[PDB]
């Protein structure tokens, strides 16, 4: 299989032609993405398998080949970019501020960034090119547009 | 059944299309992974 580090398309014949259902970061051999994508079901890479690894249904994440790998974090202040790779679409570098998910268990950056629900599982970069966590798990707000905060899993 | 094929390198790239807000949200993470707005 394919081990290249990079984001990647996940896709499904299941349904009518190939249906891209999320997006993930492959670091240090280990995939990342979103849960709501795979729901942990195993993964191909063109003869390769991936089997789930690490899954968190409240966190939304989930690893395949490996823990979790992908520490950074969003500094509070700094603009970031989601590399989106939206359904049909070459990858794209979006830059943004992120606004803050005020919640009982502490802040956490958003980005309000409207793409389809197969953008799910999208990096979001630091300047330097760390992921500091994905795009895809939020909040439909006032208006109607979406609201994704900056999620991040723990590295051990 | 799912499979992966590679979109590009994560890279930061300098002088992208600058967009989006930055709102203040307060929200509830329930049980299942479901952010709600607490209005
Ligand atoms: C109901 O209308 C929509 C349409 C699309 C989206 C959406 C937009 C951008 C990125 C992800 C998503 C998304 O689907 N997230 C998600 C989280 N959990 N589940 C089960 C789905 C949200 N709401």
């Amino acid at each position: 299989g394919e081990t290249t580090d990079g984001v990647y398309r996940v896709m499904t014949r299941r349904l009518l032609g190939s249906t891209q259902v999320g997006v993930g970061v492959m670091q240090e051999g280990v995939f990342h993405t979103m849960w709501h994508v795979t729901k942990g079901a195993a993964l191909r890479s063109g003869e390769g398998r991936l089997d789930p690894y690490w899954g968190d249904v409240k966190q939304d994440l989930v690893s395949y080949c490996g823990p979790w790998k992908l520490d950074a974090a969003w500094d509070g202040l700094s603009e970031v970019q989601l590399l989106a790779v939206p359904p049909g679409e070459r990858a794209k570098n979006i830059q943004t501020l992120p606004g803050i998910f005020k919640t009982k268990d502490g802040d956490i950056g958003a980005v309000a960034l409207d793409y389809p629900a197969g953008t799910s599982g999208s990096p979001i970069l630091d300047k330097c090119g760390r992921v500091i966590g994905l795009y895809g798990n939020g909040v439909v707000i006032k208006n109607g547009s979406y609201v994704s905060a900056i999620t991040q899993g723990k590295r051990e | 059944d799912m499979y992966i094929e590679r979109a590009g390198d994560i890279t930061w790239e300098k002088d992208a299309e600058v967009t989006g807000n930055s709102p203040r949200l307060d929200v509830a993470l329930d049980e299942s992974g479901d952010f709600s707005l607490v209005e």
